[PDB]
RNA sequence: GUGAACAGCCUCUAGUUGAUAGAAUAAUGUAGAUAAGGGAAGUCGGCAAAAUAGAUCCGUAACUUCGGGAUAAGGAUUGGC
RNA sequence: GCGUUGGAUUGUUCACCCACUAAUAGGGAGUGAGCUGGGUUUAGACCGUCGUGAGACAGGUUAGUUUUACCCUACUGAUGAAUGUUACCGCAAUAGUAAUUGAACUUAGUACGAGAGGAACAGUUCAUUCGGAUAAUUGGUUUUUGCGGCUGUCUGAUCAGGCAUUGCCGCGAAGCUACCAUCCGCUGGAUUAUGGCUGAACGCCUCUAAGUCAGAAUCCAUGCUAGAACGCGGUGAUUUC
RNA sequence: UGUACAACGGGGUAUUGUAAGCAGUAGAGUAGCCUUGUUGUUACGAUCUGCUGAGAUUAAGCCUUUGUUGUCUGAUUUGU
């Protein structure tokens, strides 16, 4: 058993889970859920749906040239077992995970870093805009103070 | 073709009984046996860390009573 | 035929295709090898010299860590 | 799930998809092959007049001219002009053969 | 006039009176065979159906298509906390049929039983057991007159356990009570080991274990009054028949005169009493052990409770039972598991359950993932998060 | 199973009753094949015959070679387009449900297959497996 | 307003909100839909549904009382800006 | 005991035909206003034969309303009064009953055979038909009107919405559900035909007369469903002003 | 009168497919404007991009709950 992932969102197809369609060249289409499937029988591109990882990834939301990301790769040629090896292989896919969790959390901030400033921006832009709801803002905490007295 | 009831193959299954598959049973419930025991001797072992009555007789005389003052009893008249 | 014959017959006979691969070690003979872990194949992660990249990555990551990348 | 989807893209309606046509345009002699076609009296125009990218097939000249001109063979030349989506694409957006990925963008681009 | 094209009949006439089963908890009708020379077991459980999932088995089954291939299956969980015995019962055996000859229980009886002896437990003083407690305390003579009793008389006995039922994450205060025969040893045996356990509990690897071949007795899913065409599957009349297409057409002949009681007419169905013997353990869980959905070729260590629990149930905090394929009976409900009556004799009794992977996905949906932490890998950081 | 079937066959689902035009994936010279049985049926009432992937029919060629029109002969369905399961947890289908033409025996009357072939086809028939360049 | 339209659909002026009600949501019905794979194998009978459908452009057979057949058939299109 | 088909055909049915199948056995009660087709098909019409005629027939063709149950009983399911009250746990009279067939590995290319060919029991694996469940998965379905979009119009525009007899399109959880999905369906006695043992009748003999062994998918139980609402048992609590 | 129950809320878990708002030269081009220039420029402009797997929905027969707010109450009958 292995996980495949989805022909349109690349997600994981579990042993059990999702249809897979052959062409007439052999070629294999896993589907995690009927909703990848029946989008791709309907000829839709996954490359202009947003959520699935192709969009993702072309227009730059999350990252994809990277270190981690080369050492999963599908093993042609294989190797003898060894359970040295295996065990530091298992040691190497916890240690993986970590890096590459690290790293696109890294690159999410410097995809958001920037939104502060702009944010403020248009919180400045409305505050010096509404300077009439400001007046009434000021008269409301004046009440509130003036309450707060016994 | 061979029936369930049928006498052939029933008896093929019953030469295979009593060799690998009652052996496996009794094996079986043996592991389990020997679970329960120590199930229990846990349990002891968190336990250390801190006629027939007059009721009865009342009841029974009373029914018989009934059922014979009622003419309704399947042993007696 | 002959071991399947004194182990039970021709459909009762359960070979092990374990017994008969070639090792480093015949202790190993019988190990089971994981085939997933946290939704990553381990067949496709598994890899020769795997510590030579991982500890590339790791000197990598630390130089990224001692350049400013997490600040 | 509906009528109109269930209607026209049954298995049976399938029609060619955009890799297999990218692959028709990829080389001349295909192409060339597709264009200077045998005859065929099962297909329109006993198989002549065959537009590649869009994979069906014209009654006559004039059915493929004002073909042609239409936006529905706009649409299919648009969706072809780039990097086919296969399963490498599939596959590497989630960590997985990404090189092969990489390095088929690369042959793709310059070839 | 002849029937012109033989067919077999629509149903089971052994299955009859299609009727609401009288209680919920389905009665055991037959225990397996008493062997005095084995020790003394139980030969039968109380869970609950907790749901349904995948497994990847390593099958090996010589002989087979299938042999050394991994086959995915499907299995059904029953969560299983420990039962607690809470008494005794001895059945004299009489020419009229087994008898129950008395009960004794035991001194301390939980809240989870006493419930089950209430229709309107808020409301009551909570009176149960109160003046049975006593006869403990006159140093047991009452409580040791009733077991040499049962000693001296009874030919079966029966232990009387009963469902930690606040364990599991049913909103069901009241605990299930049920009498499970002890097979093995003598009748004196029988009684002593039952009086050693009148408050302890019994887990669920001390009565089954793994690749054990077990009885699936439950009340199945009710579904109400339905008629004949999906109650019998009698094919559906032509279309805009008159008087309707989904019933049975002809219904009798010109005699018995009568309506048969074969011919197939709609009422309740579901809700049945069902016997389903013959369902292999695929894994008998423990419920500190986390990781009860790894294996050893899945090394993700996590439990077999599916993200989101399941549904309309909650978490598998406790010991359970997953046996391959379908059980009677839904989700929530009390099932009782029992002892095959008979020493199986196909091959598929014997296998060993090799266990690839548990499908512990959410079944609240098109479930992607196994983990949170996988989900939240896969995903990236969202915007909850900065 | 069949006559030159390879063992057991499992249970997929049916995706061919009769009366259902299938491709002819062979090169024997047909270009479609009209299931009229399928070998193996139990004779339930109103049920009609049905066949899957590594089932063996009765064909005719209605379209095609005029040298094999007009007859019956056997055919093996090696491709469907109804969505079946395989054990290793997949529901699969193909895009199209098409068959080769065989002899009683097995053997392929055309020498080759064109396009992929399910396994479960190639596995029970040997010379359907020794006649297909693809596989699943 | 859409649209070729006094079609269907939505609205303004004007009018009405009248038709025993409430609570559930079993079977069977009445009315209306959807359905994988196959496609008439169902049936006395393709009944019923489905499919087609507006407009533009290309093209259009036998036969004929030369007027027709003919919207024959068969194709290519249609939004927004 | 258990199965006994899919179609083609013509007033229909058998036949017969094609095929599949383990086999495609033959019948009874059949389903005359449960539903339907032709015919009894009534007043329309056409042609043929006859008749002086009105018309009727040796014909042939065509079109043509029919309406329980809301009563009793049966049957299918569902309540239920009282036998101190109330609760729980059981027993089992009776009644029902269910599994079925094929071929695959091995026994084997063995017995057997000039040769062509070619078994089976024991050991295994699937499948057909049926049945009982179930919904992990896959598929279907969608008033989750859950999310999104589209047309026309209306709310001044944006927003957010109304209406279009569920407006339409896409996806759609949950639920329901499908050999369109999955799981599960046994083992002890007594017999039939028959094969025998001992043994008379009848100084031979004899399976039968007395007695008796084995033996069919049979029967009866085991197992499974209901539980006598007027069958029964065990057990818990039994009202305080 | 409590590990009580409820109504909300929080967290998961699932469905859709990237909200409203603002910005951008990104944009078929057409007008106008002069610094008549190659991001010339001011306005329009389907759509595109950024904030934004966002926003909404999520038990009504999903799971969970260190939060908030409230409720715990009537009626009827039963004895050997």
């Amino acid at each position: 058993m292995r996980i495949y992932q989805c022909h349109f969102c690349s997600s994981p197809c579990y042993p059990g889970h999702g249809i897979m369609f052959v062409r007439n060249d052999a070629k294999e289409f896993r589907f995690c859920r009927s909703k990848c499937h029946k989008a791709f029988k309907q000829r839709r591109n996954p490359r202009k749906l947003k959520w699935t990882k192709a969009f993702r990834k072309a227009a730059g939301k999350e990252l994809a040239v990277d270190s981690t990301l080369t050492f999963a790769q599908r093993r042609n040629v294989p190797v003898r077992y060894n359970r040295e090896l295996v065990a530091t292989t298992l040691k190497a896919m916890a240690r993986i995970e970590e890096i590459r969790q690290k790293r696109e959390r890294a690159f999410y901030k410097n995809r958001m870093r920037g939104n502060k400033e702009k944010d403020f921006l248009r919180d400045k832009k409305l505050v010096e805009s509404n300077p009439e709801l400001l007046r009434i803002r000021e008269v409301e905490i004046a009440r509130k103070l003036a309450k707060e007295q016994e | 073709a061979k029936s369930l009831r049928a006498s052939s193959h029933l008896n093929a299954k019953s030469v295979k009984r009593r060799g690998v598959f009652q052996k496996a049973v009794d094996a079986r419930e043996q592991r389990i046996s020997d679970k329960l025991k120590e199930d229990l001797l846990k349990q002891k072992l968190e336990d250390l860390k801190k006629w027939r009555d007059g009721r009865h007789h009342t009841y029974k005389k009373a029914k018989l009573m009934k059922q014979s003052k009622k003419k309704t009893s399947f042993t007696r008249f | 035929r002959d071991i399947e014959a004194e182990n039970g017959g021709a459909g009762v006979f359960n070979v092990n295709l374990k017994d008969k691969y070639l090792l480093e070690d015949d202790e190993w003979k019988n190990d089971i090898m994981p085939e997933i872990l946290d939704g990553k194949n381990v067949y496709d992660f598994l890899d020769p010299e795997i510590a030579a990249k991982l500890q590339a990555l790791e000197e990598e990551e630390e130089k990224l860590e001692n350049e400013g990348f997490y600040n | 799930m509906g009528r109109y989807s269930v209607k026209r893209y049954k298995t049976k309606r399938r029609t060619r998809d955009l890799d297999l046509i990218y692959n028709d345009l990829s080389t001349k002699e295909s192409v060339q092959k597709l264009l200077n076609q045998p005859l065929d009296e099962t297909k329109p125009g006993l198989g002549q007049h065959y537009c590649i990218h869009c994979a069906k097939y014209m009654e006559t000249a004039i059915a493929l001219k004002t073909h042609l001109k239409g936006k529905v063979h706009k649409r299919r030349v648009k969706e072809l002009r780039g990097v086919p989506y296969t399963q490498e694409v599939s596959d590497a957006a989630a960590g997985y053969n990404l090189n092969k990925f990489l390095n088929r963008v690369q042959e793709i681009t310059q070839s | 006039s002849h029937r012109k094209y033989e067919a077999p009949r629509h149903g089971h006439l052994g299955f009859l009176p299609r009727k609401r089963a009288a209680s919920i908890r389905a009665r055991v009708k037959a225990f397996p065979k008493d062997d005095r020379s084995k020790p003394v077991a139980l030969t039968s459980f109380l869970g609950y159906k907790a749901g349904m999932t995948t497994i990847v088995r390593d099958l090996d089954r010589p002989g087979s298509k299938f042999h050394k291939r991994e086959v995915v299956e499907a299995v059904t969980v029953v969560d299983t906390p420990p039962v607690v015995v809470v008494g005794v019962v001895g059945y004299v055996e009489t020419p009229r049929g087994l008898r129950s000859l008395t009960t004794v229980w035991a001194e301390h009886l939980s809240d989870e039983v006493k419930r089950r002896f209430y229709k309107n437990w808020y409301k009551s003083k909570k009176k149960a057991f109160t003046k049975y407690s006593a006869k403990y305390a006159q140093d047991g003579a009452g409580i040791e007159r009733e077991l040499a009793r049962i000693k001296k008389y009874a030919s079966v006995v029966r232990v009387l356990v009963h469902t930690q039922i606040r364990k599991t994450p049913l909103a069901q205060k009241k605990a299930h009570l049920a009498e499970i025969q002890l097979n093995g040893g003598s009748i004196s045996e029988k009684v002593d080991w039952a009086r050693e356990h009148f408050e302890k509990t019994v887990a669920v690897d001390s009565v089954f274990e793994q690749n054990e071949m077990i009885d699936a007795i439950a009340v199945t899913k009710g579904h109400g009054f339905e008629g004949v065409t999906h109650r019998w599957g009698t094919k559906k009349l032509p279309r805009k028949t008159h008087r309707g297409l989904r019933k049975v057409a002809c219904i009798g002949a010109w005699h018995p005169a009568h309506v048969m009681w074969s011919v197939a007419r709609a009422g309740q169905r579901g809700y049945h009493s069902r016997t389903s013997i013959n369902h292999k353990i695929y894994r008998v869980g423990k419920g500190d052990d986390e990781a009860n959905g790894a294996t050893s070729f899945d090394r993700t260590k996590k439990t077999i409770t599916p993200m989101g629990g399941f549904v309309h149930y909650g978490e598998i905090k406790n010991d359970f039972i997953m046996v391959k394929g379908c059980i009677p009976g839904n989700r929530k409900r009390i099932v009782t598991l029992r002892k095959s009556l008979y020493t199986n004799t196909s091959r598929k009794a014997l296998e060993e359950v090799s266990l690839k992977w548990i499908d512990t996905a959410s079944k609240f949906g098109k479930g992607r993932f196994q983990t949170p932490a996988e989900k939240h890998a896969f995903m990236g950081t969202l915007k909850k998060d900065l | 199973s069949g006559n030159g079937a390879q063992g057991t066959k499992f249970r997929i689902s049916l995706g061919l009753p009769v009366g259902a035009i299938m491709n002819c994936a062979d090169n024997s010279g047909a270009r479609n094949l009209y299931i009229i049985a399928v070998k193996g049926s139990g004779s339930r009432l109103n049920r009609l015959p049905a066949a899957s992937l590594g089932d063996m029919v009765m064909a005719t060629v209605k379209k095609g070679k005029p040298e094999l029109r007009k007859k019956v002969m056997p055919a093996i369905v090696v491709r469907q387009a109804k969505s079946w399961r395989r054990r290793d947890g997949v529901f699969l289908y193909f895009e199209d449900n098409a068959g080769v033409i065989a002899n009683p025996k097995g053997e392929m009357k055309g020498s080759a297959i064109t396009g992929p072939v399910g396994k479960e086809c190639a596995d029970l028939w040997p010379r359907v497996a020794s006649n297909s360049g693809v596989v699943v």
